[PDB]
RNA sequence: GACAAUGGUAGGAGAGCGUUCUAAGGGCGUUGAAGCAUGAUCGUAAGGACAUGUGGAGCGCUUAGAAGUGAGAAUGCCGGUG
RNA sequence: UAACUUGGGAGUCAGAACAUGGGUGAUAAGGUCCGUGUUCGAAAGGGAAACAGCCCAGACCACCAGCUAAGGUCCCAAAAU
RNA sequence: ACCGAUAGUGAACAGUACCGUGAGGGAAAGGUGAAAAGCACCCCGGAAGGGGAGUGAAAUAGAACCUGAAACCGUGUGCUUACAAGUAGUCAGAGCCCGUUAAUGGGUGAUGGCGUGCCUUUUGUAGAAUGAACCGGCGAGUUACGAUUUGAUGCAAGGUU
């Protein structure tokens, strides 16, 4: 129920090695526009 | 004044040797043989190193018992799981995997530690008369006794 | 040369923003700018200003091109917390931490 | 007057926890887990000074052994013929010849086997 | 004598003693007390007689 | 070349141009010491003493009297309120051995 | 100089370190005081210096005097932060 | 090499195991109550695998010198295969 | 030979916030600079914030403004770590990296030996007996008047108000 001992920097920082976030997609809109994401349509500020 | 010879891995040179376990007694070849696979027999003995020789035991399916130990030398392996404690004769295990028998009896005399694993990792048992390392170009080593 | 920008407390947590921020260090901005377009944090677009506004430093006040820029650091340090309660079950109250974040994006070219 | 506590305490504790460097996570942070650990590092130095002389004498001890069992000798006897024969060199000194000098070491073996 | 060089007589001041200062002291944590009972207690000792 | 020789509680094994530590001696720094008892001496023509060599001195040049490094000894009793703590500095002397006479 | 002694809880005895203030003497300081930070320094211990960075106006030393004079523990009190 | 007398200041009044002479209990108890020693309490070091009370021994501080006690000398692990 | 912002009044800016039907209880909160000279103007941004320029001896003195410790949170790196069983140290010790209050120097640590925190209370505690999340500040034999004994000093068959 309770934690019995408080955790330390490092198991605490240990834990912490997964929790991330990945780059997306990205592709790049070739006629016109900059980077949108892959398999999306971006009618505005791209031709793709 | 601190003078103290300590040896380094720049320092040691290991040689190979091959011993005859052929007519001998369990355990009084095993101490003579761990004592090699430590630097015992050698100057320049440093603990924190390792500092001691290869060892090749070759016929090993000849090794000898003294009492009635070939059929109550039990050696009883348990597996972590209950009621899993397992079994076999000393007699039925030279029988089979001579080299486990002789393996098993040397390690049981070296330390266990980083460095006891290490140099349990020097034996090299066969069973039968021939071995494969003849590339080391290997002595024979006649047992003080 | 280098050129920084700072955005001080930003009513972000910085568990929350560090997690965005690991994404761009070391990029060149035209790849920074597209991932920080992409990404659906909440975050994303704050950073994005920081990062803007450092580029714009860069070209006018260092006459720096800004056509090859790579971000060389970016960090978030903590600001002061705002303190408040929730009321739970039966009298009591629990304490809440509304925390806050300084931000900072500094871009080079590399050279001397 | 009234006294304050002011900068005695803080000086007093840095001290010791400047002592506490390299140790791990908060036992070179934190004064009381610092301070304990100093006073228990202390204890162990006090005991060791005094386990680093049975360690290096015995040490020595088992290089003699394996330079006297080359002329078929055991340390033992080897120097219980020494003694006979009346040398006082360390069990220090025996093993730094028979690490640097075979030939020296081979004529002490040889003055020990005649006092027998 | 001078006003910045004042002795007293030899052997006729002394310092008093402060209990509850510290291990070293020899009169530290129970400071000179002993152990439980009606005299450790403040205000504790028993009427003369 | 190879000598062995017994100063202070202790022996010490010396050559020809080598620097030694030992506990203090009653000498100036520049002056000259003999060590007079020679245990062994090896090399070239090896003499073995009966203990001494009865001659073989062994001649040095003083350097630095010194005192070495600080050590703190501290002990302490785990629940009496008892501890005590003091510093060591060893003296010592630093010769150069400049000749062996066998 | 020879000889001897030197484990220690309740507890007895002795000798000291440091903090704030006062008196007299003698000093330092915008060419940088106190405080804070770092260092591979000195003393048998409590502790004392020196150098460098920060700081921006006060502070040591000698002898004596006087005390709100020393904290790691009280399910201690207050604040901050996990 | 102590003892006694006079005066200032105490703390202690819950003890434990082992050996031995006894009561109680059942020639039970790591039981309980007395006599006589020792050790712990307030005592580190070596041995008894580990192990306050058993055996050897009483730590002023250095040292990479030597001799011994109890206990030990095939390998773990110092010394007689 | 009183305090110096947790002190000194509860109160240096208040019997007020606030709590209670009421009698009543009762806080926290001082410091830019010598002088406001308190940042014209330009740039990114909806703004907030920021980078330059300028004021000033100083702006890491910019109003959350003297100094700015510790817990705690990050970024970059020299040495090290994915076959290993641990009160986290200590003694021994290669390899790699540096160069000091210059002295038989400093950082890290492959591998080996030894090693069950502190306090209180107990015959006896690693104890699965108590206490402490961590860091900082504050927090416990004092004073008056009597008695007795010891040291010091003056005078002495006298001594003292
Ligand atoms: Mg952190």
């Amino acid at each position: 129920a309770v934690p019995k001992r408080r955790t330390s920097k490092t198991r605490k920082n240990k834990r912490r090695t997964h929790f991330k976030i990945s780059v997306p997609g990205m592709t790049e809109c070739p006629n016109c526009g900059e980077y949108k994401l892959s398999h999306r349509v971006c009618k505005n500020c791209g031709s793709y | 004044m601190r003078q103290t010879f300590m040896a380094n891995e720049s320092n040691i040179e290991r040689k190979w040797y091959v011993i005859d376990a052929e007519g001998q007694t369990l355990g009084r070849l095993s101490s003579e043989v761990a004592s090699i696979l430590r630097g015992k027999n050698k100057v320049t003995y440093t603990p924190h190193v390792d500092t001691g020789d290869y060892v090749i035991v070759i016929n090993a399916s000849k090794i000898e018992f003294t009492g009635n130990k070939e059929t109550d030398k039990v050696y009883y392996r348990h597996s972590n799981h209950p009621g899993g404690i397992k079994s076999i004769t000393a007699g039925e295990l030279r029988r089979t995997n001579p080299e486990r028998l002789i393996e098993n009896s040397i390690k049981g005399m070296l330390p266990s530690t980083r460095l006891g694993e290490k140099q349990g990792k020097k034996l090299f048992v066969y069973g039968g008369a021939e071995h494969p390392h003849a590339a080391q170009q290997p002595e024979n080593y006649e047992l003080r006794g | 040369m280098e050129a920084k920008a700072v955005a001080r407390t930003i009513r972000i947590a910085p568990r929350k923003v560090r997690l965005v921020l690991d994404l761009i260090r070391g990029k060149n901005a035209a790849e920074a700018i597209a991932i920080l377009k992409l990404t659906n944090k909440a975050s994303s677009p704050v950073i994005e200003k920081v990062l803007m506004s450092a580029l714009a430093n860069a070209e006018h006040n260092y006459d720096m091109n800004t056509d090859e820029l790579v971000v060389k650091e970016a960090y978030a340090n903590e600001g002061p917390t705002l303190k408040r309660f929730r009321p739970r079950a039966q009298g009591r109250a629990s304490a809440i931490n509304k925390r806050t974040s300084h931000i900072t994006i500094v871009v080079s070219d590399g050279k001397e | 007057p009234r006294v304050k506590g002011g900068t005695v305490t803080r000086a007093r504790r840095k001290k010791t926890i400047k002592l506490a460097k390299g140790y791990f996570g908060s036992k070179h942070t934190l004064y009381k887990v610092a301070k304990q650990q100093v006073m228990k590092s202390g204890q162990y130095a006090f005991r060791d000074r005094r386990q680093r002389k049975r360690d290096f004498r015995k040490l020595w001890i088992t290089r003699i052994n394996a330079a006297a069992r080359q002329h078929e000798m055991s340390y033992s006897r080897l120097m219980n013929g020494l003694k006979k024969a009346g040398i006082d060199i360390n069990r220090k000194m025996l093993s730094e010849i028979a690490i640097s000098d075979e030939k020296a070491f081979a004529q002490l073996v040889t003055k020990a086997k005649d006092a027998l | 004598m001078k006003l910045h060089e004042l002795k007293p007589a030899e052997g006729s001041r002394k310092e008093r003693n402060r209990v509850g200062r510290g291990v070293a002291t020899g009169n530290g944590k129970t400071s000179g007390r002993g152990h439980k009972g009606q005299k450790a207690r403040s205000g504790g000792g028993v009427r003369p007689g | 070349m190879f000598a062995i020789i017994e100063t202070g509680g202790k022996q010490i094994k010396v050559e020809e141009g080598q620097e030694i530590f030992v506990e203090k001696l009653d000498v100036n720094e520049g002056d000259t010491f003999t060590f007079d008892k020679v245990l062994f001496v090896g090399g070239d023509s090896v003499k073995v003493g009966a203990p001494t060599v009865e001659g073989a001195t062994v001649t040095a040049t003083v350097n630095k009297q010194g005192r070495g490094k600080k050590i703190t000894v501290f002990t302490y009793k785990r629940r009496k309120n008892s501890k005590r703590k003091k510093g060591h500095r060893q003296p010592y002397t630093k010769l150069t051995i400049d000749k062996i006479n066998a």
